[PDB]
């Protein structure tokens, strides 16, 4: 089987 | 519970033109409703949507690495992704069931309505069309346009409105993907 | 050209819940989502999993960073929160009704915010859990969320039928009737 791949979010900057 | 409620939604998403010729990435988030900043792989870097995007945007493009990475994803998240999946979702093909019926049971020459229900089928885009003696009826016809059932199936119904008379053959006719050729179902007219 | 088709990964968090969601969108349908509880790939249709896999584990990742970026959003924004946006009901069967051979009631929410509801399924006004099913939350192009629930049941002229909702946008409780005729 093949793998899905996954988009990951950016952490925003706080602060 | 009144609490106040606050939502985050993240939406990456893969847009598909002819095959995989043109593909077109979208990195977006939201909060509760409203977009505030995106990456769009026509642009090439983020830009805030609204004011309170505009820290990330200038954050994230600012990391060179990030930004490439991103500017990729055309190709090591989309194109991969639609690889991976085509053969159960863009290739899925699932027959349409039609079934027939009058709206009620009428003597001839009275006002009717003919349904043809269309259900259980994969993909959405299909075509039903009525037909009165080999005829196209292009009036009367109601129709609930195309219901997604949420299990990879879709519905449809559609209705013609007609005076049913001696002799008459009524057919419902479909064209989807899955079909070779056009699938028809008649009803012929008859008391009750 | 119009595209011919779309896939979206969407991913929620939700405070003061404390729910998160993990799904694949294609053309509108789920591929998967990801039990937060379990940790582990649901694939919508099993079959799918015969031909794909996916990594659980990263997703729990993604909705803390999820839930990070929600907190400060919510500061960003002084505290603004959500408007709720009651749904639209529909209860339909997936198949024409035969009396007494087996169908399915399907019980279509849509177009609502937040992501939060109590569905119950009512026959003759009892609670019905036998066999019932349900979908995750559905990403809908607005923003605002699909849901689908499930009851298989044997189509009679002795039963009614009701899905009820309840959401934080509605006075009350919204049932949505089903009967033979």
């Amino acid at each position: 089987v093949s793998k899905m791949r996954m988009a990951t979010p950016l952490l925003m900057q706080a602060g | 519970d009144t609490r106040p409620r606050f939502l985050e939604q993240v939406k990456h998403e893969c847009h598909f033109f002819n095959g995989t010729e043109r593909v077109r990435f979208l990195d977006r988030y939201f909060y509760h409703q409203e977009e505030y900043v995106r990456f769009d792989s026509d642009v090439g870097e983020y830009r805030a949507v609204t004011e309170l995007g505009r820290p990330d945007a200038e954050y994230w493009n600012s990391q060179k690495d990030l930004l490439e990475q991103k500017r990729a994803a055309v190709d090591t998240y989309c194109r991969h992704n639609y690889g991976v999946g085509e053969s159960f979702t863009v290739q899925r093909r699932v027959y349409p069931e039609v079934t027939v019926y009058p709206a009620k049971t009428q003597p001839l020459q009275h006002h009717n309505l003919l349904v043809c229900s269309v259900n259980g089928f994969y993909p959405g885009s299909i075509e039903v069309r009525w037909f009165r003696n080999g005829q196209e009826e292009k009036t009367g016809v109601v129709s609930t346009g195309l219901i997604q059932n949420g299990d990879w199936t879709f519905q449809t119904l559609v209705m013609l409105e007609t005076v049913p008379r001696s002799g008459e053959v009524y057919t419902c006719q479909v064209e989807h993907p899955s079909l070779t050729s056009p699938l028809t179902v008649e009803w012929r007219a008859r008391s009750e | 050209i119009k595209e011919e088709h779309v896939i979206i990964q969407a991913e929620f968090y939700l405070n003061p819940d404390q729910s998160g969601e993990f799904m694949f969108d294609f053309d509108g349908d789920e591929i998967f989502h990801v039990d937060m509880a379990k940790k582990e790939t649901v694939w919508r249709l099993e079959e799918f999993g015969r031909f794909a896999s996916f990594e659980a584990q990263g997703a729990l990742a993604n909705i803390a960073v999820d839930k990070a970026n929600l907190e400060i959003m919510t500061k960003r924004s002084n505290y603004t929160p959500i408007t709720n946006v009651p749904p639209e009901v529909t209860v339909l069967t997936n198949s024409p009704v035969e009396l007494r051979e087996p169908n399915v009631l399907i019980c279509f929410i849509d177009k609502f915010t937040p992501p939060v509801v109590n569905v119950t399924w009512l026959r003759n006004g009892k609670p019905v859990t036998t066999g019932v099913s349900e979908t995750v939350f559905l990403p809908r192009e607005d923003h605002l969320f699909r849901k689908f629930h499930y009851l298989p049941f044997l189509p009679s002229t002795e039963d009614v039928y009701d899905c009820r909702v309840e959401h934080w946008g509605l006075d009350e409780p919204l049932l949505k009737h089903w009967e033979f005729d």
